[PDB]
């Protein structure tokens, strides 16, 4: 006689995430070889720690050309005591539109860990300035002038023979994992703004042009781990 | 423990059954008077 | 005997503390908290989606809004109004008038045992249709995330996106029932049944832990949008707790007199 | 060929108490750690043997304030030969409304074992009295005056430098388990009344106030075991 | 992939005699102990070999009292040459209405083996008689007078200081098992009549009463085995 | 014994199958004549 069985409530259903495999309808086939072409991917995080150029809203001179959005900073000559660039950390903000960690975070739900941003100078070698960059966890208002960005967490930076300064936003948190986008902009999903100030004036000889430029990158650090995917945003196709 | 009859085997490995933790690297009473 | 209870800690006393007699055998162990909770329990019922869904708004909402209410179920034992985390629990006793009645929920019999302050488990989602001869489909997305709602046409038929995606689906049989267990996914550490706190840093309602939850289940039929019937229908949802833990005990709900 | 099978009568059903588990629809996830916060619960009986203040009907002076119910005893000066407090043992009586063992018994069906009640004096130190407390298994009528409560099972009690007296109602029974509430108030569900009498008068000097007070506790002993749950009473929510 | 299976014709049915068990809907419970009370039953045959008083139709003097049926024998003084009691062996006859082996046979279908009947005298000690008891397998007619019951299988019996005589009807049979009731009164279900005769007159002194009495018992022997139950007769409840 | 075919195995452990007792710490006849 057959072995007695009892079918449980889960009959004939198929789960999308169901960790099992199905009988093939045609098998015992071979394939072309693989090994000749290099460059495998085991984890996309080997992918995720590549530099990526951020994207910002253009200063109030809208050029009527297509998509007036700018991957650099135009430092002004004039003395004012407000920062150059200030942007939050919510990984769906319109400053994080096409950064890699923003991009492959945009279809996942939760991450943990640090976020490197670095910045590459571009200007004439006879020009030189001092720039500090500063970060503050969420206060009530936003820290605006130099005392507020002074007390918190910063690094000053020279212009010399090199051209960059690797910076890493530290990872302070109530809970170990954090979200990727804020349905309600709470303390669990934002972590305070980031800014950089000019500390002393850009200094440069005569007959060389004004207003230098600085590019921004954004990359995953070491501890940056992802989890638990979600369905995607098809809005790129429309 | 709980309530099971699974003294023979489970089908999936336990890392697919329920989440396990990270790496940070005869019963007892509830608070003495020192 | 002759100890005094004002030290805050007193032990128990058997029969030979002051009388003659010997202590009795232990009877059973239906007491351990990772066995006591493991019971299949429904929390509520659900109106079934059949179209491009839209989900309700933030906290104030003026009239003229267009959302489809009572189609989601933010599954927690915590009190919930209109499928978003509230802090109190309603019971609409005099429902005559205009203005739509919100979808309330709470896990009734969980609190009557609950002498805890923090809780920890995994759960399972059991669904059952109440109307006869029905075939449906359940969907889900994790906590700290949000439902995708649009439609893309295929051969003149408008079909929504929640047929597909990353997060798992499940298609039932001819009047069958779907069940699967579901693990932790929360940004915080342990589930609170009490909370201080607020959602953001300032100007927030004090008391609702908005991201210490589980998720939500929605039901929908496997049909294109333009072939939808006029009769609405219903379906219930069931939860059984698993592998539970507990911490730092507390009180019980107050019983009537009355 | 496949292994022959025979489905039994139990097809596709789901039992609520069914001791088995189901295939997950999404797995291989991690979690935040646990170990930092102390105070676990293995059994609720570690919970159940905490003192808890009982609740009584107020003596005939109804104060119009909310819920005139009183967690103490107002001993009168006058000589009468009826007890101070007399209450039964049925774990759903309106004296057992918010005691712990009453509370977590109110959703279970059967227990076994002892029930400690203790009582904490509160009065001026220059006052002193002698109080006996007595217990009787179910007689025909209720034992009322001091001979009846005298013969059965009692303890007298002093007032001194301490302030309490741990008492344990013994566990005499026809059957080893007993019920928790009486649908028909039978011998299996009740166990006779409990009372305490004043034996000699409270004695106290001049210019210190009359009528002292005594609090009551109620806790599970050692052998107190529970079994076999039941569906709950939702009447707290209305 | 799952293991391939093939459901046979027996789907979802439940057999009444089906030797298997079912998943419990609530488990892990304890029970009161057992061991204190004695008198177990392993087999009902330990039950079945207890004496039991038979029941007969009353001789033609119907007393109008309820159920004029008699568990003894009224021996007459008069000389006639027909037996005292003659009854067949079919275990549903109105002489086997409330004997034990009749009673627990009345719901089974087949037995095998012997059937003890014994008889206890009751009379004055100064009275004494000689009684033989006889048994014959199925002849054409019924053996009536003393030559016929003489040739077959018998035992004579004294009256002395004891009061009984254990008799065992032997077990002769075509087939090893035999039925319990006769739907058609065939050779497989009956085994000939049983009778007892008075051999010499009862002898007794003056001024002591006439017509003594004898009780009948009926019990299973050693080899008496039962098999294969059947549904019962509910006619006792109407 | 009873009537079973379960000479190989049962699915659940026996403490889930049927209740067992507490701890208070060739056949026989039915009562002799001494």
């Amino acid at each position: 006689g057959p072995i007695p069985t009892a079918p449980r409530e889960n009959s004939l259903m198929f789960l999308s995430t169901l960790p099992d495999d199905t009988v093939p309808a045609y098998g015992n086939v071979r394939t072309p070889p693989v090994n000749y072409l290099p460059g495998e991917i085991t984890d996309l995080l080997q992918l995720a720690r590549i530099p990526t150029l951020m994207a910002f809203e253009r200063v109030p001179e809208p050029v009527p050309a297509s998509d007036t959005y700018v991957p650099y900073v135009a430092v002004p000559t004039q003395f004012d005591d407000r920062p150059l660039i200030s942007f939050p950390i919510t990984l769906s903000d319109p400053v994080y539109q096409n950064t890699l960690v923003g991009a492959i975070s945009s279809n996942f739900a939760n991450y943990r860990g640090c976020i490197q941003i670095t910045l590459t100078f571009c200007g004439p070698m006879m020009a030189r300035g001092k720039f500090l960059l500063s970060y503050s966890p969420p206060n009530g208002t936003q820290p605006q002038t130099l005392s507020e960005a002074m007390q918190c967490t910063y690094s000053i930076w020279d212009i010399g023979l090199n051209s960059s300064w690797t910076f890493v936003v530290p990872y302070i948190s109530p809970s170990d994992y954090r979200e990727t986008r804020a349905i309600t902009n709470s303390v669990y999903s934002a972590d305070g703004w980031f800014s950089l100030h000019k500390l002393t004036k850009i200094t440069l000889p005569p007959d060389c042009p004004q207003s230098p430029c600085i590019l921004f990158f954004a990359s995953a650090g070491e501890d940056y781990t992802l989890r638990l995917p979600v369905d995607c945003n098809p809005s790129y196709v429309f | 423990r709980g309530n099971n009859g699974n003294m023979t085997f489970n089908y999936y490995a336990n890392t697919y059954q329920n989440s396990v933790d990270f790496s940070t690297s005869i019963l007892n009473p509830l608070g003495y008077l020192k | 005997s002759t100890d005094n209870a004002e030290t805050g800690v007193i032990e128990a006393g058997n029969t030979d503390t002051d009388f003659s007699g010997e202590l009795a055998a232990p009877g059973s162990n239906h007491t351990n908290v990772k066995f006591l909770f493991d019971r299949s329990r429904l929390l509520n019922v659900i109106k079934v989606l059949e179209k491009d869904a839209v989900f309700p708004r933030p906290f104030p909402t003026q009239e003229g809004a267009q959302q489809d209410d009572g189609y989601f179920c933010l599954l927690t034992p915590r009190p919930t109004v209109a499928s978003r985390p509230a802090t109190r629990f309603g019971l609409y006793a005099n429902p005559s008038g205009s203005g739509v009645l919100a979808n309330t929920s709470l896990d009734f019999n969980f609190y009557s045992l609950a002498c805890f302050t923090y809780f920890r488990s995994d759960l399972e989602v059991t669904v059952v249709s109440l109307e006869p001869d029905l075939e449906f489909a359940v969907g889900w997305f994790p906590s700290g995330s949000e439902y995708q709602a649009s439609s893309f046409v295929y051969d003149q038929l408008h079909v929504p996106f929640h047929f597909t995606g990353r997060t798992p689906r499940a298609f039932a049989s001819k009047g069958g029932k779907v069940s699967f267990v579901l693990p932790w996914n929360s940004v915080s550490s342990v589930l609170p049944v009490r909370w201080g706190g607020a959602s953001k840093l300032s100007s927030a309602t004090r008391g609702l832990p908005a991201h210490a939850d589980w998720g939500t289940i929605y039901a929908f039929v496997p049909r294109p949008n333009e072939k939808k019937s006029t009769a609405v229908k219903h379906v219930a949802v069931y939860i059984r707790y698993k592998n539970a833990r507990a911490w730092c005990p507390s009180m019980l709900p107050f019983r009537s007199y009355k």
